[PDB]
C-alpha cells in the first residue's frame, strides 16, 4: 500500500541489510569444506 | 463513420476556403491586367 | 552600395523598388545585421521577407537596401559544434569560441543528389530503446517519422535517439521550429549533461520570430548537414516539428497572395516537403561517403492520422513510429504503439546479430495482443496459451523504459535472445530484475576486457546459434545468476530460476573480490 | 618507463565555474560500491585517500546526481591516484566524514 | 536568535539540493576533457600526477619555469597547474574531430598524365 | 538602534511588517477564537473552529523558513533591491507627423499624411481629437510614402472624413507604476473605476516595445523548477502548478472558472504575499463589475492590477489586454523584483480579436476562418511570460471551449504553450461537486519525480488508478447491482466514492452561494488525507460527511459527534 517517507527511507535500510544477508546467505547456500591436504 | 467524416470535413472545407479567395482574386483584376500590359510594353 | 528603395510595408513584407537583376531567394542587405530573401520580383521591383531584427534599425519608406546578388547561403563556423544558433548563423548560447573565418557556405535549397550517388541502407542506427532497435529498426541514412498526438513523448523518442550517440562519432543536428525557449535551454542542459554538447548542433526559430525564419530553418539545418557529410560524417537530424513549418510556410504564402487549397494551404505544400526530406540517404565514397538521417516529427489531433499533412509525411518517410495517447494514459512509456508503427527498411537496417536475435517478434507480440483482447471463455487451449502468456508479458515489460535511459543494442539483442531461450520465464513484474539484467550487461559489454572483444565481435560478424550458446553459457549466465542471486531474496525459491540456473557455473568468489577491490557491477575478467 | 602506460589511462573532468575546493592528492586505499538515497536521485561513495607527502589516511564521502558526474565517479577504483578538488556540501553537519561534490579530478589506473 | 541553527542548517541542505537538481549556469556542469628532437622532448613530455607527486618542489618549479607559467611554494599548486597546462589542450576544443574530414588511403606514388603541349 | 531601522521605513511598510511578527507558543495559547481567526484571516491560512488546530496551523506558518527569514528581516534597515535590466521609459518626442482622414469604413480608415519632420513607422499611433475626446489609430500598412491605414484602439464614434491626425512615430504607451494598484484601467490606460477619472501616476512605458539588447538574452531564462501551493487538494494533490510557468483552466460556460481564478488571486496575495495583474480580454461589463466589488470587498483589491478589454470595445482594443498585462507584469517582475501572478481571462476572446482584425485589415483568413497569423500571435502573447534571476512570473489563463471542440485552431494553439491543463467538467458540477475539477481528462508535467517526492508520486499514481476503477465499477454497478461485484470490488468502489468527495472543497469567495465558509489546505494534510482514505481506514463512515470538508480529522470529529447524539438520543 501507500507509504509515508520515513517509511520509504526504513524501507530502503531494510532493503541494504537484505542484500547484505543475501551476501552472506550465497556463500552459505555453496555447500563447501575446507581443502585437506 | 469516422472515415465518412473526414472526408465529408475536408471537401466542405476546401470548398469554402476556395469561394471565399474568389472575391479577392475577382477583385484584383485591373492591376493585373495593368501590369501584363506594362509587362508587355517594357523596353 | 545601396540601390533599392523601401515603397510599401505591408503584410510583415517589404517592397524594394530599383533596377536589378533579382533572383529567387536573393539575400538583400538592409544593414549589417538585418537582411531578408526575395520571394517575388520584376523588372522594376521586387517584395522581401526579412529574417532578423534589429532595436536601432527603423525601417521605414525611403529606406536605402543593397541587393548582393547572391543567394541565401549560411556560412558554417568551428562553434557551431555545442551551440544554439539561428537560421543566419548568430550563436545564441555558446560554448566556445568563434574563428571568424567561414570553413563553407551553403545554399539552402541545395537540390538533392541523384540516384548513381546513393547506396544501400545497411548499418544500424542506435536509438537507445528497446522496442525501436528491435521492431522498428532505423538504418543510417533512413528517414523515420515521429508521429502523434500532444504530450505523448515524440521529443523525448527524439532526443532519446539523439543521445545514444555519445560514442558513435554519429554528428547531432536539432532543429526547432516555432518552440518554446526554455524548452531549447532545457535540452541544451540536458546535452550538456549527458556529454553529447560538443557533437551536437540546435538551430532555433522561436514561434514568434520572422515567418521566413521558421519557413527556412529545416532547410539551413539540413545544408549544414550537408555540409558535414561531405567530410564523411553520419549526421542524425531532428526536425521539432514539421507541421509548424507547414503553418509557417502557409502563414508566409497567404500574406504574400497565394491563392489557398485544401486546408488553406497552398497548392504545393506537399514539393515543399518531399523536396526537404529527399536530400536525406546514404551516399557513395566518391560523393561524400556519409550519410545523413532523418526524424521529423509530426501532430495529429485525436488520433487522426487520415489529416492532411500527416498523410503527406507519411507517404515521404521510410516508415513511422507512432505514440499513442491510450497507453500514455495507461503508463506505458515510452508509448509507441507497435501495430501502427512500421518500418520498411527492416532487418536490412539491422546488424546480423540484432536480426538473429530479434527475429520473428513482432508476429509474437501480435499475437499475444490478439490472445489477450480475445481470452473470452476460461477454457484453455495447451501449455502453448501460457507460453504465449508468458512470453508476451516478458515482452511488455521489456518494452518500458525510463525517460532519457540509454540501452546499448548489443544489450537489447542479448535481452532478446534471453527471452526467446527462455531465460525471462521467472519474471513476475519485479522492475529490479531487469535493471539488473541491463547495467550487469552493458558494464561487462562496455569495460571487461573479454566482454569488449565479445561486443566487437557482435558488432562486426554474424555469429551462429552455437557460438552464441557457448558465449552464454559459458561467460554471460554465470554473471547474470551470480549478480540475480546477490540482490533479489525470492530468486532463492523461484522454481523456474533453479529449473533454468542450475547447472550454470557459480562465481562468487572472483566477483567478491572484484566487489571489494572497488569495480563496476559487470567486470569479471579485468579492465582493458 | 612505469607511469608511460598511466598516461594512455589519464581521465579528466572539470567545471567552468570556480568555487572553493578541498583539494586531495593521493592513492584509494579502499573505495566502496554506490548508494542511491535522495529518492534514487544521487549516489553516495564512501572514499579511503591516503595522502601524498605525508601518507596519512583520511575518510570522505562523495555525491554524485548528474549522468556526467557518476560516469566520472565510477572511475574510480582502489589503488587508482587522483589529484581531486571537492567542494564541500552543507549535509556534513550531519555526517561523521565530509561529505563534496567533485569540481574536478584527473584519474589514473 | 530568530532563526535557530539547526534550521538554518535544514534550509541549507535544501539550498544545496535544488543547486544541484536545477541548475541555471551552464559552467556548473562537468565536462570530459578531450586527450628537432630537443624542442620535441620539451613541448611533448608527458607527466603522470602520480609521477608528479613523486617529484621534489624544486623539480617541479624548474618544470615550470621551462614551460614559462607562474612558480609557487606550494607542491599542490605547483602540480595543478602543470595538470592543468598539460591536459588543457591549445587547439583542441573536443570539437575538431567532428570537422575533420575522413582519411581515404592515397597512392604514395602515383603515375603523372603527359605533359600538356 | 530601533530608531534608525524604523527611519529606512515607510509608514504603511511598518504596516505591512506589522504583519510577519514572530508569536511564542506561550503568547498563542492565550488568544481566543477571535483572535486566532483574525490572525489566520490576516496570513491568509482560512477560518479554522478550532483552538489547538488553529495554534497549529499558525506554528507551522511560522516555522517555515520563508516566514522566519522575512520576519528577520522586518527588524533590519530597509534594503533595497537594485533593478538590473529595468524597463527603459519612453522617450521625449514632440508631434512629428500631420495628416488627415481620407478614407472610412467599419473600424479601418486610411491617413493621408501632409507634414511630416520623419518617415512613418509600422504600428505607431494617429491621435485625433474629436468633440475634446482622443481617439487612438494604430497603424497597419503602410502603402506609399505618405498614405497608411489604421485601425480604432477604442470608440470609431465622431470621425470623419478630413479629420485631422497627429502622431508622435510612436507606438501606445500606458502609464505604469506601484499606482497601479487598487485601480481598474483599460488596455491604452483609459480610467474605468471612477467618473471623475482621478490619474494614475507612473512612468510612460510602450507595452509593445521588449527592449532586449540582442536576441540572445532571450535565451537567458532559467527552466520552471518549482510548484506553486495554491491550498485547494485536487490541485495540489493530482495538478501541480508550475512557478514560472502556464496553467490552463479549461471548460464550457458556467463550470466555474472565474471562481477559481478570484479564490487564485486571493490565495496569491495574502498567503503568498506577492503581487496580482489581472487581464481581461473581452470581459463583460456586468462581470467585470462584480469582481472588481468583489476585490474590494474580500481585500485583495489594493494589491491587484486591473485592466479591461470590455466587450463591447472595438477588436484592436480588446487585442491589446494581454499585452498590456504582460507589460505592467514585467515591469513589477524587472524594475521591482516582485514575483507576478498574471491572470487571463479569456484566451478564447484574445484569438477571435486577432482573427476579427486580421478579417477587417482585407487578409486572407486560414483554416477554419483564422488568421494566418494565429500561432505566430499566440507565440507573441505567451513568450513574455518567463522566469529569470529577478522573480517569477506564473500565467493561469482561463479558455473557453466551443462546444467541447479541442481540435479547434485556437485550442490547438493555446494547448502549445500550457505546462498544466485543468479541465472542468459541467456533469460533475451539476452532481454538485466543487471546485469541478476532472482529475482523469487533467494532467499537470510537473506531476514528475523532478519536482516531487516518492510519497506525491504514489498517492498520486494510486489516486488516478483507484478513480478510474471505480468510475469503470459504477456502470457494472448501476446495471447489474452492487450485489454483482466482488469483494474486493466493493472496497474498492467504496475508497474510490470516498476519495472522489474528499476532493471537493468550500472556498473563501464561494461564500455567496452556499453560505459555507472556506479554508485553506496545505499539501502535507492534503497528502495525508488522501493516504488515510487510500488504505481504508475510514471505510466505516457514511459518504455523505466526506463531502466539503477541510481535513481528514473534521470527518471523524463530525462522525463521533453525531454517533454520540444517536447513542444519547435512545
Ligand atoms: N520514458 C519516459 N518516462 C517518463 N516520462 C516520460 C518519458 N518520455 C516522456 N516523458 C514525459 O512525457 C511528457 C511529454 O514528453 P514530450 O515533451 O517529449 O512529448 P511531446 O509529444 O513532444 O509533447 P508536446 O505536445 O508538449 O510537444 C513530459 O513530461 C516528459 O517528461
Ligand atoms: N466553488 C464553487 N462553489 C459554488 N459554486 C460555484 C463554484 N465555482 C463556480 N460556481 C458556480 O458557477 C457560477 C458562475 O460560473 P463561472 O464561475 O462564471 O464559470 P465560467 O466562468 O467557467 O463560465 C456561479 O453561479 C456559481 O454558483
Ligand atoms: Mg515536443
Ligand atoms: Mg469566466
Amino acid at each position: 500500500i501507500v507509504k509515508t517517507e520515513l517509511e520509504y527511507v526504513e524501507e530502503d535500510s531494510r532493503l541494504r541489510k537484505e542484500k547484505i544477508e543475501l551476501i552472506q546467505k550465497n556463500y552459505d547456500n555453496l555447500n563447501a569444506k575446507p581443502l585437506v591436504g | 463513420l469516422i472515415l465518412k467524416w473526414n472526408r465529408a470535413r475536408k471537401e466542405e472545407a476546401t470548398l469554402q476556403s476556395t469561394l471565399l479567395f474568389s472575391a479577392f482574386k475577382v477583385k484584383n483584376q485591373k492591376s493585373t491586367r495593368d501590369e501584363i500590359l506594362r509587362l508587355s510594353k517594357g523596353k | 552600395m545601396k540601390n533599392l528603395k523601401i515603397t510599401a510595408i505591408k503584410d510583415n513584407l517589404i517592397f524594394v523598388e530599383g533596377e536589378h537583376q533579382f533572383s529567387f531567394l536573393e539575400i538583400i542587405k538592409f544593414s549589417d545585421k538585418v537582411e531578408g530573401v526575395v520571394l517575388k520580383a520584376n523588372d522594376r521591383s521586387a517584395i522581401v521577407a526579412i529574417l532578423n531584427e534589429d532595436k536601432d534599425l527603423n525601417l521605414t519608406v525611403g529606406s536605402l537596401a543593397e541587393a548582393t546578388g547572391e543567394l541565401y547561403k549560411i556560412p558554417i563556423y568551428d562553434n557551431y559544434l555545442g551551440s544554439i544558433i539561428n537560421v543566419l548563423g548568430e550563436s545564441l548560447v555558446k560554448q566556445y569560441e568563434r574563428t571568424n573565418v567561414a570553413l563553407d557556405k551553403k545554399y539552402v535549397f541545395t537540390e538533392a543528389q541523384p540516384i548513381f550517388t546513393r547506396s544501400a541502407v545497411n548499418e544500424p542506427l542506435v536509438t537507445g530503446i528497446t522496442v525501436v532497435d528491435g521492431v522498428l529498426p532505423v538504418g543510417r541514412g533512413q528517414k523515420e517519422l515521429i508521429i502523434g498526438d500532444r504530450g505523448t513523448g515524440k521529443t523525448a523518442i527524439a532526443l532519446n535517439a539523439m543521445l545514444a550517440q555519445e560514442n558513435t562519432d554519429v554528428i547531432n543536428i536539432f532543429i526547432a521550429i516555432g518552440k518554446k525557449r526554455d524548452e531549447i535551454v532545457e535540452i541544451y542542459g540536458t546535452f550538456k549533461k549527458h556529454n553529447i554538447l560538443h557533437k551536437s548542433i540546435i538551430v532555433s526559430a522561436a514561434s514568434d520570430d520572422a515567418v521566413a525564419a521558421r519557413y527556412l530553418a529545416p532547410y539551413a539545418g539540413m545544408a549544414i548537414a550537408e555540409f558535414f557529410q561531405q567530410i564523411g560524417k553520419d549526421v542524425l537530424v531532428v526536425m521539432d516539428d514539421l507541421t509548424n513549418h507547414a503553418d509557417a510556410y502557409r502563414e508566409l504564402s497567404l500574406l504574400a497572395g497565394i491563392a489557398p487549397a485544401r486546408e488553406a494551404y497552398p497548392g504545393d505544400i506537399f514539393y515543399v516537403h518531399s523536396s526537404l526530406l529527399e536530400r536525406g540517404g546514404k551516399y557513395g565514397p566518391e560523393f561524400g561517403g556519409g550519410s545523413i538521417t532523418i526524424l521529423p516529427i509530426a501532430q495529429t489531433l485525436a488520433g487522426d492520422i487520415s489529416g492532411y499533412i500527416p498523410t503527406n509525411l507519411i507517404s515521404i518517410t521510410d516508415g513511422q513510429i507512432y505514440t499513442s495517447a491510450k497507453l500514455f494514459n495507461e503508463g506505458t512509456r515510452p508509448a509507441i504503439d507497435v501495430n501502427l508503427s512500421v518500418s520498411r527498411l527492416g532487418s536490412a537496417a539491422q546488424s546480423k546479430f540484432m536480426a538473429f536475435a530479434s527475429s520473428g517478434l513482432k508476429k509474437i507480440y501480435t499475437e499475444y495482443k490478439y490472445l489477450k483482447r480475445l481470452s473470452s471463455f476460461s477454457s484453455k487451449i495447451s501449455n502453448r496459451d501460457l507460453e504465449t502468456l508468458q512470453k508476451g508479458k516478458a515482452f511488455e515489460s521489456l518494452i518500458d523504459q525510463a525517460e532519457y535511459e540509454v540501452i546499448d543494442y548489443e544489450t537489447s539483442a542479448i535481452l532478446f535472445l534471453l527471452l526467446k531461450k527462455g531465460f525471462l520465464n521467472f519474471y513476475t513484474e519485479k522492475t529490479e530484475a531487469l535493471k539488473v539484467i541491463i547495467g550487469v550487461i552493458k558494464v561487462f559489454l562496455a569495460k571487461d576486457v573479454l566482454g569488449r572483444k565479445m561486443r566487437a565481435i557482435l558488432v562486426e560478424h554474424g555469429i551462429d546459434s552455437i557460438v552464441w550458446n557457448l558465449y552464454l553459457n559459458h561467460m554471460i549466465l554465470p554473471l547474470l545468476k551470480y549478480h540475480l542471486l546477490s540482490e533479489l531474496q525470492y530468486l532463492a525459491t523461484n522454481r523456474e530460476f533453479i529449473k533454468k540456473f542450475k547447472d550454470i557455473r557459480n562465481d562468487g568468489r572472483i566477483l567478491l573480490a572484484y566487489e571489494r577491490k572497488g569495480y563496476e557491477r559487470g567486470i569479471a575478467y579485468d579492465y582493458k | 618507463n612505469i607511469f608511460a602506460n598511466k598516461i594512455a589511462n589519464q581521465k579528466a573532468y572539470f567545471k567552468r565555474d570556480i568555487k572553493t575546493v578541498h583539494t586531495f592528492l593521493g592513492r584509494v586505499n579502499y573505495i566502496q560500491r554506490a548508494s542511491k538515497f535522495n529518492d534514487e536521485k544521487r549516489v553516495f561513495r564512501p572514499l579511503q585517500i591516503e595522502l601524498s607527502g605525508t601518507n596519512e589516511i583520511v575518510d570522505i564521502y562523495l555525491e554524485a546526481t548528474t549522468y556526467i558526474s557518476k560516469k566520472a565517479l565510477d572511475e574510480i577504483r582502489q589503488n587508482s591516484y587522483i589529484f581531486l578538488e571537492a567542494k564541500w556540501l552543507p549535509e556534513s553537519n550531519f555526517l561523521n566524514n565530509p561529505l563534496f561534490e567533485i569540481q574536478n579530478i584527473v584519474i589514473e589506473n | 536568535k530568530i532563526i535557530s541553527e539547526e534550521k538554518e542548517i535544514l534550509h541549507l541542505i535544501e539550498q544545496s539540493k535544488r543547486d544541484r537538481d536545477f541548475i541555471d549556469n551552464f559552467s556548473k556542469i562537468l565536462e570530459e576533457k578531450n586527450l628537432e628532437e630537443i624542442i620535441h622532448n620539451l613541448l611533448f613530455k608527458l607527466y603522470s600526477v602520480e609521477q608528479l607527486a613523486l617529484f621534489t618542489i624544486d623539480q617541479l618549479n624548474a618544470l615550470l619555469f621551462a614551460r614559462g607559467l607562474g612558480l609557487e611554494k606550494n607542491k599542490v599548486r605547483a602540480i595543478k597547474s602543470l595538470l592543468t597546462l598539460q591536459t588543457s589542450y591549445e587547439f583542441m576544443e573536443k570539437s575538431q574531430a567532428a570537422l575533420l574530414p575522413k582519411v581515404s588511403f592515397n597512392p604514395t606514388n602515383p603515375l603523372k598524365p603527359i605533359e600538356e603541349k | 538602534d530601533p530608531e534608525f531601522v524604523a527611519s529606512t521605513y515607510t509608514e504603511e511598510e511598518i504596516i505591512h511588517n506589522l504583519l510577519f511578527k514572530l508569536y511564542s507558543v506561550e503568547q498563542l495559547a492565550l488568544f481566543t477564537i477571535d483572535q486566532l481567526n483574525a490572525l489566520l484571516f490576516a496570513r491568509g491560512l482560512g477560518l479554522e473552529k478550532n483552538k489547538v488546530r488553529a495554534i497549529k496551523s499558525l506554528l507551522t506558518l511560522q516555522t517555515s523558513y520563508e516566514f522566519m527569514e522575512k520576519s528577520q528581516a522586518a527588524l533590519l534597515p530597509k534594503v533595497s533591491f537594485n533593478p538590473t535590466n529595468p524597463l527603459k521609459p519612453i522617450e521625449e518626442k514632440e508631434f512629428t507627423i500631420f495628416g488627415e482622414i481620407v478614407e472610412i469604413r467599419s473600424q479601418v480608415y486610411k491617413i493621408r499624411i501632409d507634414k511630416a519632420e520623419e518617415e512613418v513607422l509600422p504600428k505607431v499611433i494617429f491621435y485625433a481629437d474629436v468633440n475634446g475626446k482622443e481617439i487612438q489609430l494604430e497603424v497597419a500598412d503602410i502603402f506609399d510614402k505618405n498614405l497608411v491605414s489604421t485601425f480604432v484602439l477604442g470608440n470609431e464614434t465622431g470621425l470623419k472624413i478630413g479629420t485631422k491626425v497627429k502622431s508622435k512615430n510612436q507606438s501606445y504607451a500606458i502609464k505604469i507604476s506601484k499606482r497601479l494598484l487598487g485601480r481598474v484601467i483599460d488596455p491604452i490606460g483609459k480610467i474605468l473605476d471612477d467618473s471623475i477619472a482621478t490619474p494614475v501616476h507612473g512612468n510612460m512605458y510602450a507595452p509593445l516595445e521588449m527592449q532586449h539588447d540582442s536576441e540572445a538574452t532571450r535565451y537567458v531564462v532559467s527552466p520552471k523548477n518549482a510548484i506553486l501551493e495554491t491550498g485547494i487538494k485536487v490541485i495540489d494533490v493530482l495538478l501541480p502548478i508550475p512557478k514560472g510557468g502556464k496553467t490552463g483552466l479549461l471548460g464550457g460556460a458556467g463550470v466555474g472558472k472565474t471562481v477559481i481564478v478570484q479564490e487564485l488571486i486571493n490565495a496569491f496575495i495574502k498567503f503568498h504575499d506577492g503581487v496580482s495583474v489581472f487581464a481581461g480580454i473581452g470581459e463583460r461589463i456586468r462581470e467585470g463589475h462584480e469582481l472588481w466589488k468583489e476585490a474590494e470587498a474580500l481585500g485583495f483589491l489594493n494589491k491587484t492590477a486591473f485592466i479591461f478589454g470590455q466587450m463591447n470595445e472595438s477588436p484592436g482594443l480588446r487585442f491589446r489586454s494581454g499585452i498590456s498585462g504582460v507589460k505592467v507584469a514585467e515591469y513589477f517582475r524587472n524594475n521591482l523584483g516582485k514575483s507576478v501572478l498574471l491572470f487571463m481571462d479569456n484566451i478564447f476572446r484574445y484569438v477571435q480579436a486577432g482573427s476579427e482584425i486580421s478579417s477587417l485589415l482585407e487578409k486572407t483568413p486560414s483554416a477554419v476562418g483564422y488568421q494566418p497569423t494565429l500561432f505566430s500571435e499566440m507565440g507573441q502573447l505567451q513568450e513574455r511570460i518567463n522566469s529569470t534571476k529577478d522573480g517569477d512570473i506564473t500565467s493561469i489563463q482561463a479558455m473557453y471551449i466551443p462546444a467541447d471542440d479541442f481540435t479547434d485552431p485556437a485550442a490547438v494553439a493555446a494547448f502549445a504553450h500550457f505546462d498544466s491543463t485543468i479541465i472542468l467538467s459541467r456533469q460533475l458540477a451539476a452532481e454538485g461537486v466543487y471546485p469541478a475539477i476532472d482529475p482523469l481528462e487533467s494532467n499537470s508535467k510537473m506531476l514528475s519525480i523532478k519536482y516531487t517526492s516518492r510519497e506525491h508520486l504514489d498517492i498520486a499514481k494510486k489516486t488516478v488508478q483507484t478513480l478510474e476503477k471505480t468510475k469503470t465499477l459504477e456502470d457494472i454497478i448501476n446495471i447489474l447491482g452492487f450485489d454483482a461485484l466482488s469483494e474486493d470490488d466493493k472496497k474498492v468502489v467504496e475508497v474510490g466514492r470516498r476519495l472522489k468527495w474528499f476532493l471537493t472543497q468550500p472556498f473563501v469567495v464561494a461564500e455567496k452561494f452556499s453560505g459555507v465558509p472556506g479554508k485553506f489546505v496545505r499539501l502535507k494534510d492534503s497528502l495525508k488525507g488522501i493516504k488515510t482514505i487510500l488504505d481504508g481506514d475510514l471505510n466505516h463512515i457514511p459518504v455523505s460527511y466526506f463531502s466539503f470538508v477541510g481535513v481528514v480529522e473534521e470527518i471523524i470529529e463530525k462522525f463521533n459527534l453525531d454517533a454520540k447524539k444517536e447513542a444519547l438520543k435512545n
